[PDB]
This record gives structure tokens, C-alpha cells and sequence, in this order.
């Protein structure tokens, strides 16, 4: 009989790329108007995205204008929809309806949308240098790089001239789902009188730079 | 248009006629559809143009507009009504929906039959022991389940799983499974599953070994 | 210059569907043979798929053949990975790249395809009846789905003759990522003597079908 | 064909002569080409029709074929040099790789220097404490970092991570983060980090308070 089967669900970060697939049976897709509609887990109906039989007229949400697309191939006798620039709000199991009359006839099983665990920018703590650790003349600093998500963050020293014993260290995935890593750098114990330190941390995901001075552990 | 539903939710019982509101902000496109979405299931379309009553859809459903406020009316409530419904607009490729009101169905108060039981042989060798303990046939949904373990109350080893409404007698089910370690289960004799409703505690029991 | 970017990783369970895309920029994709790589985490590299310039002649390694599409788009200049039948050993980092004389001149940065955490069949255990637990004349029985993934898993009663006082509950997600539920259906004490009861478990995900038949609690 | 490379791994001092054999089960298409994976980038193209040098790949890089056996040299290995390296046929769309062979740069034996950090003033504010030990320029690879707390030794609270081989002198760099509540930062005096590598251990210190 007229039956709407949905596949293409899972989870993905924000931003992203999925596609979801929605294949007809017993009709033909070409002949009518096909919607895209979302219910957010424990929430109400929103619709999202409808096209028109050979016309092909694609309408939209206000929510998601200028990130999914919805698109229809005759020969699978299936529609799509294809979703970038996740956000939040987008979990919701999506459903694929066919206009019928005025209004949704019959309706496919709804397929799963899931974001991950969100953004989160990263805390940037000074690895501080003391005397204790001042090995003759080589003294060692950096600054710490906790709790970020997702991956990755960019770790450069003084703007990027600091680079002869800059060691930044592969990203450990802490317990709390949280990425964390740290970047050092070897000096002279003479320069920490007068050179000042910068770490140079940026978080594409988050669109957020942190520039911290490391200095001299204190009371 | 805003879709504005009322009630966000209702309880009636069996036999009630039931009334759902449905208001359009600003519109005069007569073309408003119905629908009920049972709880784990796809929207069923029940009335389209705000009048017609889709086919296979029961008698009990009705449809009307006030101008702007478009109702839902189920004459007869029957316990399989028990849903979540919700109305929707279509403008010029503005579908929109209401908020949505949610139905329960109302009932005589009853207590549950509650049952208790022992995890299996086979369970047991595996080396995990479930205590599963059962809540039947019973109204309101709400309800207190404690798990006592040779008179020592049990906390977050216990999960809970509540039926949906039962379509005939219009009560709930519920089911609190014990998970504890082959060894804690064989360092223990007395086993008993304590259910508070309103002003009345029952509690089920069992013992290692009796037989 | 000419450059590679791939999106629209993520992870999916066994089977799923996940369209991975590979956006081209400083050259004509249409002119160019386009192939795509993939590389298990700590493993080796192993090609996956290819296509023709113009001809579209598509090429798959023999372990995907039947499951995975890739396609082009010359509007995009972007060419395209479909994933279907995912299976565990399809968890790997994806790369496109083009093909250069007789090798892959220029590669993306490469996007990660994840599996879920596998298929695993439930296991069932009987909810013994017993005369402590029999009240008057109603005993109470069933029979427990325990540690399945993914869902769901359909639970029926003596073939699906025994309908009236059968209660499936929902699934929970126990604390090893693992789902479980239980199934009941309250019987005529006097039935215990002689009505057998079995229950009905199927789980499509892993084809797996289980009938126990409960029975009275012994020692 | 069934690209055999040999070996899976090994080790050479800067300087060196290095060889990769990858040898075709049953082919005669001269189409082999050669690519270097860095940890965590992309394949680079080093060598195609096994004898022709990509434009930009250094001279050291040589390519040849015996027949069956396709072979890789670097003639004069440079630390830079480290990295994974893959062998690459193109029979009829047949696109086969080799196992892959990681070529590591050995060096003379060096201790590392160990410095301890305490948590700073501001992280401590947050409630969570990071103490993170730091081994530069070390080698070889392994090492045994152990956590003291008033020599108390502590396990399962510390996360290790350690920096490719440096591309200069060929050492490695590790940092082991230890990870405790505010609360229990602010319970101890004396913090210490063991680190033993064959014969020698080494241990920092720092007393809580001691400015």
C-alpha cells in the first residue's frame, strides 16, 4: 500500500552534514506535494520543508532557510532532505508526510536527528614557572588548555614568533566528555625577568581566542 | 498564521464529550486539518477542510470553525481517544500547528495488583540478579515504588517502566526492575517491594530459599 | 589554490545511511578522476571507491560493492560518497582525493565515520508465576528482555493468540548503554496447571527471534 | 595485486640509508607510487611511476622497481622524515595499498627534563585541581610516570599525553595531567612526580604553601 519508509538519522556536531531519505511506495512521488515535518523530543509538531510535483517548488521553515535543503529524485521515487549548519534545536525525529487535500495523508515512521554533547569553549589556566622547577638556566612554562568541545584548538606562543621549544601536546578526551590538552615551552631562566610569555589558544568551534600571559607563580 | 491550541492538556472519562479549540491568529483560509498523535506513533489525519471526517476515521470526531477559532469535537470519548492532538494551518505554503492538548482519560481510582519477582536460575548463573516487581490495572498514573532489601531501603540500583494508558480499561502498568550483582543478591534473604498511593502502602515479599 | 574539503561525517548505527561530500575548489572536478580512501583508526589505507571524468565510470573495492554510491555533481564541482549497510569495519577516516598522473596528487583534510556500539541480541529471562505471588484466582507471569541494542525488539504472547492482559512495557536504557524491558500478561490461577505460555521475542536488528516458555518457579 | 611492504616498521639514526621494499603478488603496471602520512595529516605524494620525484618532495626520496619488488630510498634520513609510508598500485581501477611501513628516528639515549606544576590560583577557585608533570625532550618513547601525594601513590585520577618525535633532535615530550577535586588539593602538603626510565628514576616536588 502507500507507504513512506525514512532512513539517513544518527548523531552529528554542530554544523555537520546528514541527509535524510524518505522513499515512496504506491504512488508516484512526482504526483504530489511531499512535507518534512519535526517533532522535538517531548514537544510539539513543527514543519520544516515541503516540494511541488514536477514543479518542484521548495518552501522552507523561517528555522532553517539557508541551511537544508529538500530535493526529490523521480527515478528512486524518493525526497531528501539534506541538513547543514546544525544546531540544538534541530534534534527531533523527522517525519516525511504527503499532502493530501489540505492537509498530510499518510506518513512515514520518522527517522532520528540527534545533536552532540554542544559547543563548549576551552579554559586556559598558566602552567607557571618557578625557580623550583628553573633547571640552571633553562626555566619551563606554559598554559593548559581544559575542557573544550569538539576538537580542535589552535596553540601558538607570543603570536607565533615563539616557536624554538614550543611543545603542544595531542588532545586527551577526560572523563567528562570534555577534550583537554596543554602546550609548553622550554626558556631561559634569565628572560623570565623581562620577556613576557603569551599563549596564543583559538576555538574555531566556539569562534573564541584566548591569549593568556603566563608569569611567575606567586602567594 | 499562530496556531494558538487550548488546553495544553485535559483528562475526561469514558462517555464525555470532549471539546479541543483551535485559534488562528489572522486568517480566513478555511483549509485546517486534525490530527492524533497517539504516544510512539505518527500523526494520524483525522478531519481535513476543518469539516470533512478522513476516511476510516471514527464517528465520535468532529470538526467546525468559529471564524477564527477552529474546534475538534468528540462526541462519545471513548479509552482509545487517549492521545495527543493537534490542528493545523495551511496559508500560502504556511503550514503551521498548534501547541498541542494532550488527552488522558479519567477513571474510577484503583489500586494495583502488585506482584514480585524473584530473578530466574538461569539469570542468577549469568551473575547479575534482576527483582523485577509489577503494578497492574491501576489509576492515577502516580505512585511511590521503595525497594527493601532484608528491611534496608534500596536507592538508584532500580529502574521503572510505565505503560501507556490501556485502551479499554483506561489504567496504567507499571514495572520497578532491581539490578544488583549475583554476590549481593546471595548475601541477602529478605526481598520486598513497597508501592505508596494516596493514603495506602502495600508491599510484597519473598525470601531466599522458600519455596 | 587547489584544495579539498570533506563534511558530513558522524556516527551512524549498523546499516544507517550517511552521504559524505568532498567540495572542490581551484580546478574542475568534471576533468579530473576522483577517488576516495579510507584509513581505520591505527590501521592502513584502503581505497574505497572512484569515479571517471565526464564518463562517470564508478569503481567500489569488493567490500562495499552493493552498499556505498559515489556520485558527482558538476553544478558543485563536489563529489559524493552514499553509505548504506553500514557495518562495523566501515569506521574509519574517509578521504577524497584527485587522481594525478598515476597516483592521488591533492587530499582533504578527511572526515570520520563512526559505527554505534554494535548489534547484540537480547537475552530473555522468565518473570516465574508463583502461588505466593497468585492472588485468588489472577497469577501474574512474564518473561524479561534484557541487554539489547539498537531498538526495538517485538514481544508477543503464545504466538499472538494470548492478547488480553498482555502489557509490553518501554524500553530503558540501563547504565551499559544497553536496552531492556519486560513483557506480562496476568493469567487464571487454575490456568497454571495446564496452559503453556511462551513469549514471542523478535529483534530484527540482529535476526534474532527468542519463545520461552515461562513456567512455575522450583527449586 | 597484493602489495606486500617490508618491513611493517623500523628505526634509523639521522643520516641514514633507508630502504622500503613493496612487492606486487603478480603485476607488471609500472604505476606504483609512494606517499608519506605524518600522524594526523593527510597522505602526501612522494614518488610516482616509481621513479619520477613529485614536484616538491626532497632529493633524498628515490624510487626503483625489481621487477616485482618496487623500492623506496631515502638516502639521507632526516628527522623530518618520520612518519608512516605507504606503497600505492593502480592495476584496471584496481587501487591497492601496502600494509604500511613507520619509519621512526633513533637517537642517542637522553633523560628528560621533569618539571612540576601546581595547580594555579584560578583553576583552584573553580573546584578542580590540575597538577601536570612535564618530560622534555626525552628518549626513547617509553617511560613510567608515577603520582605521589604525601607519598601516598596515586592511580587511576592521571592522563598522559605525548607529543610526536620532535623534528629537529629526534626526542619525544610527554605531560602526565593529574586530576583532584579542590577539596581534596587542599587536604595534602607534599606533591611529587616519579618518572623511571631504565635504570634511573627522577623526582620533582613541590609543598604546598612553599613560596
Amino acid at each position: 500500500e502507500v507507504q513512506l519508509v525514512e532512513s539517513g538519522g544518527g548523531l552529528v556536531q554542530p554544523g555537520g552534514s546528514l541527509r535524510l531519505s524518505c522513499a515512496a511506495s504506491g504512488f508516484n512521488l512526482r504526483s504530489y506535494y511531499m512535507h518534512w515535518v519535526r517533532q522535538a523530543p517531548g514537544k510539539g509538531l513543527e514543519w520544516v520543508a515541503s516540494i511541488s510535483p514536477y514543479y518542484s517548488y521548495t518552501y522552507y521553515a523561517d528555522s532553517v532557510k539557508g541551511r537544508f535543503t529538500i530535493s526529490a529524485d523521480t527515478s528512486k521515487n524518493t525526497a531528501y532532505l539534506q541538513m547543514n549548519s546544525l544546531r540544538a534545536e534541530d534534534t527531533a525525529v523527522y517525519y516525511c508526510a504527503r499532502h493530501g487535500y489540505g492537509a498530510m495523508d499518510y506518513w512515514g515512521q520518522g527517522t532520528l536527528v540527534t545533536v552532540f554533547n554542544q559547543i563548549k569553549g576551552p579554559s586556559v589556566f598558566p602552567l607557571a614557572p618557578s625557580s623550583k622547577s628553573t633547571s640552571g638556566g633553562t626555566a619551563a612554562l606554559g598554559c593548559l588548555v581544559k575542557d573544550y568541545f569538539p576538537g580542535p584548538v589552535t596553540v601558538s606562543w607570543n603570536s607565533g614568533a615563539l616557536t624554538s621549544g614550543v611543545h603542544t601536546f595531542p588532545a586527551v578526551l577526560q572523563s567528562s566528555g570534555l577534550y583537554s590538552l596543554s602546550s609548553v615551552v622550554t626558556v631561559p631562566s634569565s628572560s623570565l625577568g623581562t620577556q613576557t610569555y603569551i599563549c596564543n589558544v583559538n576555538h574555531k568551534p566556539s569562534n573564541t581566542k584566548v591569549d593568556k600571559k603566563v608569569e611567575p607563580k606567586s602567594c | 498564521i499562530q496556531m494558538t491550541q487550548s488546553p495544553s492538556s485535559l483528562s475526561a472519562s469514558v462517555g464525555d464529550r470532549v471539546t479541543i479549540t483551535c485559534r488562528a491568529s489572522q486568517s480566513v483560509s478555511s483549509a485546517v486539518a486534525w490530527y492524533q498523535q497517539k504516544p510512539g506513533k505518527a500523526p494520524k489525519l483525522l478531519i481535513y477542510s476543518a469539516s470533512s471526517l478522513y476516511s476510516g476515521v471514527p464517528s465520535r470526531f468532529s470538526g467546525s470553525r468559529s471564524g477564527t477559532d477552529f474546534t475538534l469535537t468528540i462526541s462519545s470519548l471513548q479509552p482509545e481517544d487517549f492521545a495527543t492532538y493537534y490542528c493545523q494551518q495551511s496559508s500560502y505554503s504556511l503550514i503551521t500547528f498548534g501547541q498541542g492538548t494532550k488527552v488522558e482519560i479519567k477513571r474510577t481510582v484503583a489500586a494495583p495488583s502488585v506482584f514480585i519477582f524473584p530473578p530466574s536460575d538461569e539469570q542468577l548463573k549469568s551473575g547479575t540478579a534482576s527483582v523485577v516487581c509489577l503494578l497492574n490495572n491501576f489509576y492515577p498514573r502516580e505512585a511511590k515504588v521503595s525497594w527493601y532489601v532484608d528491611n534496608a531501603l534500596q536507592s538508584g540500583n532500580s529502574q521503572e517502566s510505565v505503560t501507556e494508558q490501556d485502551s479499554k480499561d483506561s489504567t496504567y502498568s507499571l514495572s520497578s526492575t532491581l539490578t544488583l550483582s549475583k554476590a549481593d543478591y546471595e548475601k541477602h534473604k529478605v526481598y520486598a517491594c513497597e508501592v505508596t498511593q494516596g493514603t495506602t502502602s502495600v508491599t510484597k515479599s519473598f525470601n531466599r530459599g522458600e519455596c
